[PDB]
């Protein structure tokens, strides 16, 4: 879910 | 002879007044006889304070008339007070019986005259470790603390001397403590607004928050402070209660940048333990009192309370809650939603050059000088922020209406670490709308109540101002297309609502700073009626409100 907003960065 | 002429009951008449042959001797003159005193002073005062049992009236008014005429008259025969009042606050032993039990309240007041007039004549000399008779005068204020026989309003001057008595550390504090919490559970109402206005309770009550506002407002404590925040937790809100936030704001702006983290660490630990209580006040420092405190101009940059805030924040945050019971759950949930206004707070008034580079603050987060980018201890914030607004209730119907309030203040954290510490379009929506619909994992059901119905009162007057925007409307809206001449010649709870200003706050911002996807999604939320009425209405005055 949001670890497509972590590992963009 | 003067002084044996003075201190002498002899009862005179015009009559059926009695009035004492030192008293009227000493209104008569009252001046010169005081100059002679002056001349000599020494065995003046020890002969004074001879007889200070019997004539107590008298000797407090002597010294009250002579110590106005040294006072006033400061402009000749200098260098003269000092030594004056460091010979007089020696021989406090003399009294015992003015101020003890079972004495009258004029005399009193008498010496608490000759107090003010020692701390009004003179500097802040005489009040460190046993400097005159500082520990033989503060056990007489201290008994006119602790008896139950002075008055509702003749301590109103008897109260303002506490900036001359906050310059301490314990041992006598613990019962300065006591003392004043003792007059406050017997001089202050119990929660709120119990006395009728205009009557001289009421207005004396407000006049002893006045007087504790004028004496924290130069006198920069901790130790008034949590006495004072104490009565303003009581209840929700108080009948005086912009007095108090206008002289935080005073007390914020004045220098002793360590002594901010004084304020904020101790009034935080009051807060911060266990102390079993109601919830209300419990919470209710942190939900006001310190907000409002370290919001305005309390420090700029400050890392001290924000670097212990490093350990004593994300610990309560990084928890697991017990639902057998309320009473251990409501009490982590409001620690929580406070460290969550906290965080907020500190991201909200604070630069980038300390925190999100980096810095000294991240070196304090992390043990050792840090390569990494300072978004660590933010990316466990943002992470458990986005987990607490997105916890669900598939089945949970305890407290709801706590876990509402919880979830918009977490949100508040979010919007507030967003919209601050960086300058690029891919959280700005992968954070804030980028709501993945796994099962449950949505936004506005878990954040937002959804469960009243808005009452409306309708247009009830007023619209003054708005035909003149009617009339520019149908100025602009048919002479820039097809303008003739003229054409026609005819004849509020959803804004105070903990929610819209942090939306209108960001969006404001989002703006001025580059169709979006986030459009797109809250294009379609507006249109679809299977989302309810309640957070239609709340984006709809959202995008009224965001022109």
């Amino acid at each position: 879910d949001v670890d497509d907003l972590l590992d963009m960065i | 002879r003067l002084v044996s002429l003075l201190l002498n009951p002899a009862v005179l008449s015009t009559a059926v007044i009695h009035f004492s042959h030192g008293e009227y001797f000493y209104s008569l003159f009252s001046e010169t006889i005081n100059t002679e005193l002056l001349k000599n002073l020494d065995l003046a005062v020890l002969e004074l304070m001879q007889s200070s049992v019997d004539n107590t009236k008298m000797v407090s008014a002597v010294l009250n008339g002579m110590l106005d005429q040294s006072f006033r008259e400061r402009a000749n025969q200098k260098h003269q007070g000092l030594k004056l009042a460091t010979t007089i606050l020696q021989h406090w032993k003399k009294c015992d019986s003015w101020w003890a039990k079972d004495s009258p309240l004029e005399t009193k007041m008498a010496v608490l005259a000759l107090l003010a007039k020692i701390l009004q004549i003179d500097s802040s000399v005489s009040f460190n470790t046993s400097h005159g008779s500082f520990p033989e005068v503060f056990t007489t204020y201290i008994s006119l603390l602790a008896d139950t026989k002075l008055d509702l309003h003749l301590k109103g001057q008897a109260v303002t001397l506490l900036p001359f008595f906050t310059s301490l550390t314990g041992g006598s504090l613990e019962e300065l403590r006591r003392v004043l919490e003792q007059l406050i559970v017997a001089h202050f109402p119990m929660q709120s607004r119990e006395f009728p206005p205009g009557t001289p309770r009421f207005n004396n009550y407000v006049d002893c928050m006045k007087k504790f506002l004028d004496a924290l407002e130069l006198s920069q404590s901790p130790m008034l402070l949590e006495l004072m925040t104490e009565v303003l937790c009581r209840e929700q809100q108080h009948v005086m209660e912009e007095l108090f936030q206008s002289s935080f704001r005073r007390i914020a702006r004045r220098g002793s940048c360590v002594t901010q983290v004084g304020l904020l660490e101790s009034v935080y630990e009051m807060f911060r333990k266990d102390d079993p209580r109601l919830s209300f006040t419990r919470q209710s420092f942190v939900d006001r009192s310190l907000l409002t405190l370290l919001w305005h101009c309390s420090l700029d940059a400050l890392r001290e309370f924000f670097s212990t805030i490093v350990v004593d924040a994300i610990d309560v945050l990084k928890s697991r809650f017990t639902k057998l019971n309320e009473s251990t759950f409501d009490t982590q949930i409001t620690k929580k939603m406070g460290y969550y206004k906290i965080l907020d707070v500190m991201y909200s008034r604070l630069p980038k050059d300390d925190v999100h580079a980096k810095e000294s603050k991240i070196n304090q987060v992390f043990h050792g000088s840090c390569i990494t980018e300072g978004n660590e201890l933010t990316k466990t914030l943002i992470k458990l922020c986005y987990d607490a607004f997105t916890e669900n209730m598939a089945g949970e119907n305890q407290l709801l209406e706590r876990r509402r309030l919880y979830h918009c203040a977490a949100y508040n954290c979010a919007i507030s670490v967003i919209c601050c510490v960086f300058n690029e379009l891919k959280f700005y929506q992968g954070f804030l709308f980028s709501e993945k619909p796994e099962k449950n994992l949505l936004i506005f059901e878990n954040l937002i109540d959804l469960k009243r119905r808005y009452n409306f009162p309708v247009e009830v007057e007023v619209p003054m101002e708005r035909k003149k925007k009617y009339i520019e409307i149908r100025k602009e809206a048919r002479e820039a297309a097809n303008g003739d001449s003229d054409g026609p010649s005819y004849m509020d709870e959803l804004n105070r609502h903990e929610c819209m200003a942090p939306l209108t706050a960001l969006v404001k911002h989002m703006h001025r700073s580059l169709l979006p996807s986030w459009m797109k999604f809250l294009h379609g939320k507006l249109g679809n009626p299977i989302v309810p009425l309640n957070i239609r209405l709340f984006l709809a005055k959202l995008v009224i409100n965001t022109e």
